[PDB]
């Protein structure tokens, strides 16, 4: 399930959702990619 | 043959605006394979592009 393979990666591959500082060009392509394409 | 239609170099006319259009191309292709290596693109739409 998602919940044991989250728990598998973070003890043993070292898995951490590290923070991710975005530009507005990049921050704009992760929203605007989940609605569609044109 | 009293005409004599011939074919040079200089005959091989490109329209004027060429080396403009070409330049603009090129300048939007660049500005995109910039940002494709940036992350704000993906591939797809570099290749689209």
């Amino acid at each position: 399930t998602e919940d044991e393979a989250r728990r598998r990666n973070w003890i043993e591959r070292g898995w951490a959702p590290w923070e991710e500082i975005l530009t507005p060009e990049a921050d704009f392509a992760r929203k605007s990619l989940n609605e569609g394409e044109e | 043959t009293a005409t004599s239609i011939s074919l040079g170099i200089d005959d091989l006319l490109t329209i004027p605006s060429k080396g403009w259009l070409v330049q603009d191309a090129e300048q939007q292709s660049l500005i995109l394979e910039k940002h494709h290596h940036y992350g704000n693109v993906h591939a797809v739409e570099k290749l689209r592009q």
